[PDB]
RNA sequence: AACGAGGAAUUCCUAGUAAGCGCAAGUCAUCAGCUUGCGUUGAUUACGUCCCUGCCCUUUGUACACACCG
């Protein structure tokens, strides 16, 4: 078992076991998370 | 330091001591027999004997005490 | 937890709330506990909620709730790894004791 | 080479913004665009008007849209006028000194609500982003900021310093407490947005989108979801449109109004406790005539509310406010979409509105142009001729900027100025051709039915004897000026319709710009089809031909000037600019320098002999519709869709070291405080808290803990090696203080253990050869505490391992229908066990 | 009559290297004001560092244990 990418749609699972939702996030951190996923999908 | 420059005092490695002592001794001998009636072998002999005497008339001896007192002055 | 470092596991109010937790809630709690234990740092919080559930539920009922075999196979070996690391930490606490005993050997 | 700058501006009575009223009615302040307007009601003359510090039109002024005065707020007791500009800039002015005193910068979006306790000089602002900023004026910075809504700010009420209530278009009402500096309450107001927030000390009203207001009860009661705010009143149908703004006053019965979307202001009244008891018991009589009591609970809204009346104004309305007196007359200041101030009256005796229509008094419409301006003209270095779509023709004298006379025709399209007699001639797309005077009577002549489609262009020879007209019924009609009436010289047809026309200024050639994307050119005395200009790729919109009639310039709506030569009919040079689409271009009367105006709020000034834009002009923000160049001096006149007119005249420490010095300070403070405690033991001074500790708000323990966590996991070993022995001793004392403060331990036990063991194992020999009883006791205590903590965590780990192994074993026992055939058991458990695949190299 | 080892700036180099000494040739491009071969003699001082000067690379474990961080 490694931690899988998130099953349901409104929640974000990272690989170090800190789960987040799109409901408990402040919008700047939402923006940061989108940028991090951007650089990840930019390599991949 | 970025402009406020100075001289600071540190210790010195044994190899640096040996190389420094030897270079100083020979350079003192050569500068003694630079423009003189004596030759390098003679004045190096006198300079070495006074150096082992440690008696304050040898080129390397003067330079050595000058070095350590520079360190003392801007400790 | 930062509060209750000061068989009580928490504030007793919170303990009773966990004991009145429901089934779908329990599966969710075990799942997020599984994540938190997968990380190698938050396993303290993972262990506290596991042990609180274990001390305040019926084990037969827990097992008979579906899916728990999946989440327990996910949980167990990470906890064993944490255990052997804690073992190494104690064994180095003994170098600390050795330094003590040699200092007073000297005195 | 002559630069140009704007001198002045015209006609902007009240922009899309608020309006404020100083009592002497009293005098009035409204918003122009980067100007504030202040004048009187009795008369209708500009007392004063305020703009920014530096003049627009230079290279010093930024080549940008100017941020319009979106909001403005007056305090007579401080005599201050806080103004707010749409990119989000807050300035303040006066009326007597009329100077800008201090300028804030806190917003990225258009400024919406500006309320200040100038009593305490605490200015509270909200722009079109979501965050509400509390500024302190005399500190000239924001005091702090509250950011919790999500769309924008549209409802706002601050009370004392204690309470703040917000309503936002993300349709929710929230309530912050400012001392706790954060949010307490949240409720959902309406379906979509919620706009209007009005407060009386117990009774509060909000309007949303569905012509619907809700009445709310406010307390300071203890509850978190309840207690503070409840949801009593529901009222429907002020008017079908959504509700936009509320304002609340009294003398004593109380009154409020809500400005709707359209031309309507709905004003209501709330009565008093006597009539409340009357209505309660009378409805109870109707009841006896608790089901119907919860029906009373429904009707509570209209039970307290009472509609005073409606105001139905002219075409649109944009801002509104109160002027009350005497409990007999209630007058109202209003300002509309187009440039009109309208001051209204409601008479009453607490009982009746006394008239079905309130008196629409004190209208100011003189200097405003009251519609979308369509064209412009000049009159021989003395007059300026603006023609607007009610047929509002206005002559202006350039020295004094005021007005002379006024006509009406309705929706016109084209105008010209005739210097013979100073006549002005007009044409309307309802295809008619009219013409009027200045010093004689109003109407000179009305050629009714010019054509049976839209006429589009109209120009004049230097003779004044022949006018030229272009009408989109495929016709171009030339007229002669009979001695002062008119006759039709000629009518020439085409197969496509005329979009525009012009003649030569030196009276040689004749150009006709056509919808098949072309420019035909005939002669003036022959109509011989001398030239054909092709290649604009869109319908060409405007025409000019220079002073000697040698250079043609043509404007088409695909955003490029095209420059042509009357020698043979070739395009000299094309020139792409003006990002929206060009509206009109004109030369200068003297040489080949020209001005272009376009649908993106720019006016660019160009040389043709060099083919460049020498100047770019950023006066206003709306589409530029009309452009006029002066006859002799050459000043520039521009009319823009925001009903605005403009005139222009010419002129580093390393890891280890950081840890050591931070540990140094922390151990200094801790040892000082322990000296303090033992000195208190002798008493049976507190050493001063360091700036770093009390400012970062840290215990020394978490402070050293912070610098350890900051040092990354690859420089740690070099750091712990390079620290020397005295700092090692201070490290041990730090650990013992953590063992006193147990709760900082259990979140950093691994880091503590690894660092401690490496330090001792390296620096072992000196530390064990030392002798110090405090060191012995420190080692003893940290040993005991570390054993307790580590064995605690080990207890938890092994406990839960054993428990879950038992649980899984119990599941396997209960549900594992076993195969006694051991080979089958091997095969089943192996082919149903977990598989996992990796790619090996062979 | 200039001239006693050649200032300010500036360029390069860490072992059969700097430097010194000569003997030979003259190879389809270059070189005779020289160019290239070969042998002789053979050193002082660094062999660490990113602190300055600049330069690059990486900021996503992705690769399969244990470990490390997260």
């Amino acid at each position: 078992y490694n931690v899988g990418k998130a099953e349901k749609d409104g929640e974000i699972r990272l690989k170090n076991g800190v789960a987040m939702s799109k409901e408990e996030l402040t919008r700047e951190d939402k923006n940061r998370l989108r940028r991090a996923l951007k650089r990840k999908r930019s390599k991949a | 330091g970025g402009g406020a420059a100075r001289r600071q005092a540190v210790d010195v490695s044994p190899l640096r001591r040996v190389n420094q002592a030897i270079a100083l001794l020979t350079i003192g001998a050569r500068e003694a027999a630079f423009r003189n009636i004596k030759t390098i072998a003679e004045t190096l002999a006198e300079e070495l004997i006074n150096a082992a005497k440690g008696s304050s008339t040898s080129y390397a001896i003067k330079k050595k005490d000058e070095l350590e007192r520079v360190a003392k002055s801007n400790r | 937890l930062g509060e209750s470092r000061s068989e009580v596991i928490f504030n007793e109010e919170l303990d009773q709330a966990i004991s009145i937790l429901n089934d779908e809630q329990l599966i969710l709690l075990m799942k997020r506990c599984r994540d938190w234990n997968t990380n190698a740092k938050t396993h303290t919080i993972a262990q506290r909620t596991i042990r609180c559930i274990l001390m305040h539920h019926n084990i037969a009922k827990l097992s008979e709730i579906p899916g728990m075999v999946k989440i327990v196979d996910a949980i167990i070996p990470y906890t064993q790894r944490h255990f052997t690391r804690v073992d190494n930490l104690v064994e180095q606490s003994y170098i600390l004791d050795y330094a003590l005993v040699e200092m007073d050997k000297l005195f | 080479y002559q630069r140009f700058e704007q001198a002045a501006a015209f006609g902007v009575i009240a922009s899309n913004a608020n309006c404020v009223w100083i009592p002497a009615p009293g005098q009035l302040i409204t918003s122009a665009l980067e100007d504030v307007n202040i004048w009187d009601i009795k008369t209708g003359d500009l007392v004063s008007k305020l703009s920014d510090g530096l003049p627009p039109g230079a290279s010093d002024a930024r080549g940008a849209k100017p941020a319009e005065c979106t909001y403005l707020e007056a305090h007579k007791d401080t005599d201050l006028l806080a103004v707010g500009y749409a990119d989000g800039v807050i300035k303040v002015w006066d009326l007597m000194s009329k100077t800008v005193l201090l300028n804030f910068n806190g917003h990225k979006a258009a400024i919406t609500l500006l309320q200040f306790d100038g009593t305490g000089t605490r200015l509270i602002s909200g722009s079109k982003d979501s965050n509400i900023i509390v500024w302190d004026l005399v500190g000239e910075v924001g005091l702090y900021k509250l950011r919790s809504h999500k769309d924008s700010i549209t409802g706002f009420w601050c009370q004392g310093e204690d309470w703040l209530i917000s309503t936002s278009k993300d349709g929710m009402i929230k309530l912050w407490d400012l001392k706790t500096h954060q949010c307490i309450e949240t409720h959902i107001a309406h379906t979509g947005e919620c706009w209007g927030l009005a407060v009386k000390d117990d009774l509060l009203i909000t309007t949303g989108t569905d012509s619907q207001v809700k009445i709310w009860k406010l307390d300071i009661e203890n509850d978190k979801m309840g207690g503070k705010l409840t949801e009593m009143g529901i009222f429907e149908k002020q008017s079908k449109q959504r509700g936009l703004k509320i304002e609340f006053i009294t003398n004593k019965t109380s009154f409020f109004y809500i400005q709707n979307a359209d031309k309507t202001i709905e004003t209501f009244r709330i009565r008093k406790e006597e009539e409340i008891a009357r209505g309660l018991k009378k409805r109870e009589k109707r009841l006896k005539e608790e089901e119907i009591a919860k029906s009373i609970k429904e009707s509570y809204s209209s039970f307290i509310l009472h509609p005073f009346q409606t105001i139905r104004s002219l075409y649109k309305i944009k801002s509104a406010s109160w002027t009350t007196v005497s409990s007999s007359k209630l007058e109202l200041v209003l300002t509309t979409s187009s440039n009109t101030i309208e001051y209204y009256s409601i008479p009453y005796e607490k009982r009746d509105p006394t008239s079905p229509a309130p008196l629409k008094t004190h209208t100011i419409e003189l200097q405003g142009q009251r519609t979308d301006v369509r064209s412009i003209d000049i009159s021989d270095d003395n007059k300026l001729l603006a023609t607007a779509s009610n047929g509002s023709l206005k002559i202006w004298n350039i020295k004094t900027h005021k007005c002379i006379r006024t006509f009406e025709c309705g929706y016109a399209l084209t105008c010209k100025f005739l210097p013979g007699g100073l006549l002005v001639i007009l044409g309307t797309r309802n295809g008619e051709l009219q013409l009027f005077d200045l010093a004689s009577s109003s109407l000179l002549d009305t050629i009714e039915d010019a054509h049976d489609a839209a006429i589009w262009s109209l120009d004049l020879t230097s003779d004044g004897k022949r006018l030229v007209t272009g009408s989109a019924d495929k016709t171009v009609k030339f007229w002669d000026f009979k001695v002062l009436k008119l006759h039709h010289d000629t009518t020439l047809e085409l197969t496509d319709d005329i979009l525009c026309v012009r003649v030569s200024p030196d009276d040689r050639y004749l150009a006709i710009s056509l919808l098949d994307n072309t420019v035909k050119v005939f002669f003036l005395d022959s109509m011989k089809f001398y030239l054909s200009l092709y290649g604009h790729k869109l319908p060409v919109l405007s025409i000019d031909i220079s002073f000697d009639s040698k250079m043609i310039i043509t404007s088409s709506a695909d955003k490029n000037i095209k420059i042509w030569g009357l020698d043979f009919g070739d395009c000299h040079k094309s020139l792409f600019a003006h990002q929206d689409s060009i509206m009109n271009v004109k030369f200068l009367p003297q040489s080949h320098n020209f001005f272009s105006c376009s649908k993106d709020a720019v006016v660019k000034y160009w040389d043709g002999e060099k083919f460049e834009c020498i100047q770019k002009l950023y006066a206003h923000q709306s589409e530029v519709w009309a452009l006029a160049v002066a006859t002799d001096g050459g000043f520039v006149v521009s009319s823009s869709h925001d009903h605005s007119i403009r005139i222009w005249e010419e002129t580093s420490l390393k890891a280890g070291e950081r840890l050591m010095e931070a540990l140094d300070l922390g151990i200094a403070e801790i040892e000082g405080l322990e000296a303090y405690n033992r000195d208190m033991k002798l008493w049976q001074i507190k050493p001063q808290g360091n700036a770093v500790l009390i400012a970062v708000n840290k215990t020394p323990e978490q402070y050293i803990m912070d610098t350890l966590l900051r040092i990354r996991m690859s420089q740690l070993e070099d750091a712990l090696m390079v620290m020397p022995f005295s700092y090692v001793l201070k490290f041990l004392k730090f650990i013992d203080t953590v063992m006193q403060n147990k709760t900082l331990l259990h979140s950093h036990l691994p880091l503590i253990c690894k660092n401690l063991f490496f330090i001792i194992k390296f620096n072992h020999k000196e530390l064990v050869s030392q002798k110090n009883e405090e060191l012995k006791l420190q080692i003893n205590r940290v040993k005991t505490e570390l054993r307790s903590a580590l064995k605690s965590t080990e207890d938890d780990l092994g406990f839960n391992v054993q428990g879950l192994k038992f649980v899984k074993q119990q599941w396997n026992l209960r549900h594992n229908y076993e195969f006694v055939d051991e080979y089958d058991q091997q095969e089943k458990e192996s082919n149903s066990a977990r598989k996992r695949v990796f790619g090996t190299v062979i």
